[PDB]
């Protein structure tokens, strides 16, 4: 999708083989910057086939070609112009290209050699193929297929299926009238026969070669119209399957109404040959005002079903021709009317997708496809599909006038859609209806303000009957910690169950503490606080993310394939919380975001573990109050020690606390006070994580490695500590040597880690710029017992 | 022009590529889940 | 044009280590933060934050041996009509107008300064 | 993709490798000069 | 920092993020061919 560009770009590459240069990495922007949702590739035309039949080397086979693609009107093929004109112009790329595809075939050579039409059943075959593409792409819905008797008693349509060489000249032109009134009909004449031709080809007319050629000439130019006769009952009746289009249905009767008046304009003509005064002057000077009528629509029509056209992208073919037949009124204005009668099922299906918000595709004509999807996989997928391909929209079925607003038609279907999926779903408070117009303001008009009152509809409705502000506040409390009577309760109680390893502990005691606490709390004011779980992570805050950052570089696979089935985890490893939004209500929490909020949270976790251990440590050690000044020598070091990790630690905590924390929660906290359309909410929504991303500092997979290497050292200084104090209050191997005055074993070790820690803060905060540096680095040296040596090391550095 | 504008870009291509890393690291995730 | 003189004091007030320094002793965060702090201190208290917007900074060049009171410059963004009126010929016009005015502002700045 | 309609242009072409990727591009809503000036940067090689 | 730092961490950039959508587009791939 959004990267199959991205696939082409290198596919491209490769094709051309191009080594020298930065290769498309800059052209990719270039592409990135001719992106567009709407389609305006049509170019001067008239210009781009004149510079094309210049650069032409065979001209006639490729103007015959361009005149059926034209034809064909495929989509992409005027851009292709634009292109094609472009490259013949960059004679440059032209040679560089000619010789780069002369190469690839040679290369593909290389390694090769090392390695007449049945209209009736072109009909037939067409009604099964739409019958087919019909069956298939509704896939579960009743094919309302007509009894194949419609098929069969041909003629159902209506079209056609004594000595003339020695007759009276007067008696010709009269006889041949007759015939003639016999012929018009879609009937057989005397003189004058009419054939079946092959394919969608016009009724073969023969005459009486004995006829006076100058009347025959007369009648060939009046045939003309003969052929727009019997191929106009052959459109009005094959157009008219439901597999045809419903609405092309409507298109033939629409026709039919025309066709009707044809033949009551020659049942007029009847009755002047039934009073015995038809003149073949008359005739012509009647016929030529009607012959138009028959021909306008003839081709309109042939061009319709040549195109196969179907869904907008008929509508777009019908303003098209509505506008090539613009200059003849007599065409334009019956084109408007035509145009006028088919707007009424696509503007009906769009105001049901659009004013009612209910696309209703039986034969699926709308460009709105909605795409159905299970709402279940959201809730626990971190990829999201509801949100964006739950509404896909088809390109194809989409007419012209609506190309530019299209998209936003699109994101008020998408949010009335919604407003269905929630089961809010009213009328707009404006149900005006859309007319067929050459002029498009007044459609676009009515997008804009459609969209205005389903903003106004649907984001009252998020921010009323779901309230995620509240589900945010709780988010704060619970699951962004800002809960400090429930943190205390958490440390109090699951400080038993997180000492027990991963699998030591049962999560039946974990759910049960979870329930607990809050029942032995003063934290009731959570209206949502079953919203809020217990997960296991299986993996480390730290492992996890230390095989997502060092992705593609070095650790694609030596450190993202890292099993955890090899590794010990700690009890309060796979600690991790989870949580329970509905589909309709509260969809905005998806896995990812709960990943990123339960990431966080981790990291909020592994440091407030820490805080609590270096804490009790501190209380573990309260005799040096009582005990000796002096003799607590052992323990005066590691008294000063702890102090200067704790600070660590405080600072650590408390520069992404207020610094990390606030602004995003803030700034997230005002963007949403302002937030405008689901877009809006998702992108003030990403102003908290994608900048909390960051915000935490969690992108540097080198200093990433160093704090949990800090963290890792400290965590085994308070591990041996805890032993040796442990030791002392029952007496007041590794563990028993884990103390040997290793105060000055574990400052090597922590000091040399916070050395790197702080050449980490000033050169790589250095190249980063940021405020980060000066929060860390410099939060490093409050005192100048703190900053002497971070200056030593930095010019050991 | 601004040269702090590069400095910008480059913060915001930092968080695109952290995005798309976090992406892909679920993707990886689901796909050594489902495919094993 | 090197008009409201308060934000030029604001930088003689700061920059004085960081001009002072030759240009290979760019910093940006601090540069970026220097006027923000100094647009709310200073009369250009008023500006608006879109004028901050437009207002930016930039480089010319590199050039070790001058110190960045001579060296380093600001830059502006110029967007839809705006853009149209500082044309990219009327905006290396501008930027050259600015470069003579804080040349002599430079200039001036030191003479204060000894 | 018109794959049919693509090969039918290009033997029309009668000019001087299928590229029919540019041809998704070009459907991609691209523009049809924007890559033409790849066309070159790419055809400098 | 330097004009010329900036302009090659952009490059190196620019050259991570094109990487970054192939191995992505390889990923959805993937996810296609086996969830699809």
């Amino acid at each position: 999708s959004e990267f199959r560009i991205h696939h082409d770009v290198n596919e491209l590459l490769s094709l051309l083989r191009v080594h020298g240069g930065d290769g498309a990495e800059v052209y990719i922007d270039l592409l990135q910057k001719n992106r567009t949702p709407y389609v305006t590739t049509t170019v001067s035309a008239h210009s781009a086939k004149v510079k094309i039949a210049e650069f032409s080397r065979t001209p006639e086979d490729f103007l015959k070609k361009y005149d059926e693609l034209k034809s064909k009107n495929t989509r992409n093929l005027d851009p292709l112009v634009y292109l094609l004109s472009k490259l013949m112009e960059d004679r440059e790329t032209l040679q560089y290209l000619q010789q780069n595809a002369k190469e690839r075939a040679e290369l593909a050579a290389s390694a090769a050699a090392s390695s007449g039409p049945t209209w009736q059943q072109s009909l037939e075959l067409t009604r099964k193929m739409l019958r087919d593409k019909q069956s298939k792409k509704n896939s579960g819905q009743r094919l309302p297929v007509l009894p194949a008797w419609v098929y069969e008693r041909p003629a159902l349509l209506g079209d056609f299926l004594v000595p003339i060489g020695s007759l009276p000249l007067a008696s010709q032109e009269a006889a041949v009238v007759e015939d003639l009134l016999y012929v018009l009909v879609g009937v057989d004449g005397r003189y004058i026969s009419a054939q079946p031709l092959t394919g969608r080809q016009g009724r073969t007319f023969l005459v009486d070669p004995n006829l006076d050629l100058s009347i025959r000439e007369l009648v060939s130019r009046i045939l003309p119209v003969a052929a727009s006769y019997s191929t106009v009952t052959r459109f009005i009746e094959e157009k008219s399957s439901f597999e045809y289009g419903q609405v092309n249905h409507a298109l033939a009767a629409a026709m039919r109404t025309l066709v009707k008046e044809y033949l009551v304009l020659v049942t007029q003509l009847e009755q002047l040959q039934r009073q015995g005064l038809l003149s073949l002057q008359k005739l012509w000077f009647y016929i030529q005002p009607a012959m138009r009528s028959l021909d306008i629509l003839a081709s309109l029509a042939t061009s319709v079903d040549k195109g196969e056209c179907i869904g907008g992208a008929t509508l777009s073919l019908l303003h098209d021709r509505s506008f090539s037949y613009t200059g003849d009124s007599q065409a334009q204005e019956l084109c408007l009317h035509l145009t006028k009668a088919a707007s009424t099922p696509y503007f009906e299906i769009l105001e049901k997708w659009i004013y009612r918000g209910i696309i209703d595709d039986p034969y699926s004509e709308f460009m709105v496809e909605e795409h159905e999807l299970r709402k279940e996989k959201i809730q626990e997928d971190y990829n999201d599909k509801y949100w964006d391909q739950r509404y896909t929209v088809v390109q194809r079925q989409i007419p012209s006038f609506l190309q530019k607003m299209a998209g936003k038609v699109l994101s008020t279907g998408k949010y009335l859609n919604v407003v269905r999926e929630c089961g809010h779903d009213v009328t707009c408070p404006v149900a005006k209806e859309v007319v067929y117009t050459l002029k498009e303001r007044a459609y676009v008009e009515q997008i804009e303000k459609a969209f205005s009152y389903a903003s106004k509809v649907l984001l009252d409705f998020l921010m009323g009957e779901k309230e995620l502000l509240a589900h945010l506040r709780s988010i704060k409390r619970y699951f962004l910690m800002d809960q400090g009577d429930f943190f205390v309760h958490f440390m109090d109680l699951t400080e038993e169950e997180l000492k027990k390893p991963v699998d030591d502990i049962t999560p039946t005691r974990l759910e049960a503490l979870l329930e607990l606490a809050l029942r032995m709390s003063t934290a009731n004011t959570d209206p949502f606080k079953d919203d809020l779980k217990i997960d296991l992570m299986p993996h480390d805050l730290i492992t996890q993310l230390l095989r997502v950052l060092a992705i593609e570089t070095q650790q694609e696979k030596a450190m993202v394939h890292a099993d955890p089935t090899e590794l010990t985890l700690s009890g309060l490893e796979a600690f991790s919380f989870d949580y329970v939004v509905t589909w309709p209500l509260s969809l905005i929490i998806n896995r990812k975001a709960l990943t990123r909020y339960q990431m966080l949270f981790r990291h909020m976790f592994y440091c407030k573990h820490v805080e609590r251990q270096l804490c009790s440590v501190w209380i573990s050690n309260k005799a040096a109050k009582r005990f000796s000044l002096h003799s607590a020598k052992w323990f005066a070091g590691a008294f000063t020690l702890r102090q200067r990790m704790l600070n660590f630690v405080q600072n650590i905590q408390s520069y992404m606390m207020f610094e990390v924390m606030e602004p995003t929660w803030h700034v997230l906290e005002q963007n949403l006070r302002s937030a405008s359309n689901i877009d809006d909410v998702l992108g003030h929504h990403a102003s908290f994580l994608d900048n909390c991303l960051k915000d935490c500092m969690l992108t540097n997979p080198e200093l990433l490695r160093v704090f949990s290497k800090l963290m890792s050292v400290c965590v085994m200084f308070t591990n041996c500590l805890q032993r040796f104090t442990q030791s002392m209050k029952l007496d007041s191997p590794q563990l028993a040597s884990s103390f040997e005055a290793t105060i000055t074993k574990f400052d090597k070790n922590f000091s040399a880690h916070l050395l790197d820690l702080l050449a980490r803060l000033s050169i790589y905060s250095t190249s980063d710029c940021e405020h980060g540096m000066a929060s860390v680095i410099s939060r490093l040296d409050f005192n100048g017992f703190y900053t002497e040596r971070l200056e030593r090391l930095s010019a050991e550095r | 022009r601004n040269m702090k504008d590069f400095e910008n870009q480059i913060t915001e291509l930092k968080k695109e590529n952290f995005n798309l890393k976090l992406r892909i690291y679920f993707l990886e995730e689901r796909m050594q889940q489902e495919f094993h | 044009l090197l008009g409201q003189g308060d934000f030029i004091r604001h930088l003689m007030d700061l920059l004085k280590p960081e001009l002072v320094r030759p240009a290979t002793t760019l910093y940006q965060h601090n540069l970026t933060g220097i006027l923000e702090t100094a647009v709310r201190a200073t009369n250009a208290q008023f500006d608006s934050p879109e004028i901050l917007k437009r207002l930016d900074v930039r480089l010319l060049e590199v050039s070790p041996g001058d110190t960045g009171w001579d060296v380093f410059s600001l830059d502006y963004h110029v967007d839809g009509p705006i853009a149209t009126v500082f044309t990219r010929e009327c905006m290396s016009h501008y930027l050259r107008a600015f470069n003579f005015l804080w040349r002599a502002k430079r200039v001036e700045y030191i003479l204060t300064d000894i | 993709a018109e794959e049919t309609e693509l090969f039918e242009l290009a033997q029309a072409a009668g000019g001087a490798e299928v590229f029919k990727i540019l041809v998704d591009l070009l459907k991609l809503n691209v523009a049809p000069l924007a890559v033409f000036q790849m066309l070159k940067s790419m055809c400098a090689g």
